[PDB]
């Protein structure tokens, strides 16, 4: 395990009292148990080495929602013209488009 | 220093799913022999196409078509050309732009 | 130019066919055979125009042949294999211990495939098209038998197909 | 941007024909059922009846 | 004991599809434009129906395909 | 279980008392149950389970 | 290849 030893750091008055620091100590990198295992708050001459357990737990909604729709139509325009000509009748509107070469 | 720090983490799945669809379309249509005759059952969405650049709006169609162009033989034979389409809009494939 | 514009691309399964026929019933032929869907893989973002890509299987063959045969105008058979090592230098090649000083991937697969066609010259009373006309009333009964008996929807059904 | 662009619903037929006089034609006529389910799931407690 | 230390994902499915045309030499007076015919009086009747008696919608219903 | 142990920072100075530490602890990710399940008050050798 | 393979059962199939 690693070390606690006594320290001074280089620039500090030297009446002032010592800080704590280590010798050769390792603060692995976790890949993918990042974030999962508390490496701020550890003790580094470790005790206490496993954690073994669970936390989970399930959500639901509830679904009620009953629709139905009817739409009917009838649409009986008329028209005359004479033979060898051409009639066109629109009733309705026109609506503005953004069109542009 | 000579040490380890590892663990493992897992997740549970039990998802199960069924899926079923259904549909017949029906149209009808009447021509005369050597005429043309187009159906559409649906609707025209909002396109935004234009020449070069990097606007102008055009309409696609969507819904049921049908296009019918026959012809009629001395014996009732029927010769023709016919185009039949159904074709739906799909969340999926949707781009926001 | 540039660099608007939006067009169509067609993915799904796609065929095409142009026949000619014979006195003695041999067909010559030119057919197109598509199947192709959306691969998550290979999409780009662009600004948040999302571009998908493509996994296809083509074939486009001219071809002719007698009443009735079977040909196949594709077939494809590919095994792929890779394996990297990194290793200690001598610790690595100790049997069965190296393996907690030697890291291994692997990885291995197969693809086979076959598109084979079959002409046949027919009326509307020959097998081929009866056969799927009873598929079509098979369809349309299934359909009526999931919905319950006062549905609106039912009677729809049961005025199709007349 | 703020220039609301619609879509429409429509019921187009552009057809020819010939008729004697004061005959009644159909040019186009359609009917069309549709139905889709979907169902989600426990694996065992999804089967029991009720 | 094996599902404890293993995931699984399936998906299956399956589409049919049919496409089929019927040609008939008729006159107004066949049997596949008397159906329409009547088809669609049926659809103005149901309509009729629908609404109240003493409706204007309803008489504008009246005055229709006649 | 995880263990408490008093721990003194890297760094402090030696007069200062020492503050809370634990062994080896793991607080997993809540996938769905994220922000559903309360972990920052959750006295982690956990006294009630359920 | 291993012996129960079915990659190997494709090589087989190959060059014939």
């Amino acid at each position: 395990g690693p070390r606690n030893v006594a320290t001074i750091p280089l620039g500090q008055d030297l009446t002032q009292p010592p800080v704590a620091g280590t010798g050769v100590r390792v603060t692995p990198p976790l890949g993918s148990l990042n974030g999962a295992i508390d490496l701020a708050n550890l003790a580094r001459p470790i005790a206490g080495t496993t954690n073994f357990g669970i936390i989970t737990g399930v959500l639901s909604t509830i679904n009620f929602a009953l629709s139905n729709g009817d739409a009917y139509l009838i649409a009986n325009p008329q028209l005359s013209a004479r033979s060898g000509g051409r009639t066109d009748f629109l009733a309705g509107g026109q609506v503005p488009i953004l069109q542009a070469l | 220093n000579f040490g380890i720090i590892t663990g493992v983490l897992s997740t549970i799945n039990f998802a199960l799913s069924n899926g079923d669809a259904y549909l017949i379309a029906n149209p009808q249509l009447s021509a005369r022999s050597g005429g043309r005759t187009d159906f559409l059952a649906g609707g025209q969405v909002p396109i935004l196409q234009a020449l070069a650049a990097g606007q102008n709006v055009t309409y696609k169609d969507y819904g049921i078509k049908l296009e019918f162009e026959p012809r009629v033989d001395d014996d009732n034979n029927v010769s023709m050309r016919v185009l039949a389409d159904v074709s739906d809009i799909d969340p999926a494939t949707s781009v926001s732009l | 130019a540039a660099g608007q514009n939006v067009t169509y691309k067609d993915y799904g399964i796609k065929l095409e066919f142009e026949p000619r026929v014979d006195d003695d019933n041999n067909v010559s032929m030119r057919v197109l055979a598509d199947v192709s869907d959306i691969d998550p893989a290979t999409s780009v973002s662009l600004n948040g125009f999302t571009v998908p890509g493509f996994i296809t299987r083509r074939s486009n063959a001219e071809i002719n042949v007698g009443d009735g045969q079977t040909m196949v105008i594709s077939g494809l058979v590919n095994p792929k294999t890779a394996k990297n090592v990194s290793k200690l230098p001598w610790l690595g090649d100790i049997p069965i211990l190296g393996n907690l000083f030697k890291s291994t991937n692997f990885q291995s697969g197969n693809t086979d495939l076959v598109i084979l066609v079959t002409p046949r010259v027919v009326s509307a009373a020959s097998l081929e098209n009866i056969r799927q006309v009873s598929q079509a009333v098979e369809m349309k009964d299934e359909y009526r038998n999931t919905l319950p008996k006062g549905s609106t929807t039912r009677d729809a059904v049961d005025r199709t197909l007349g």
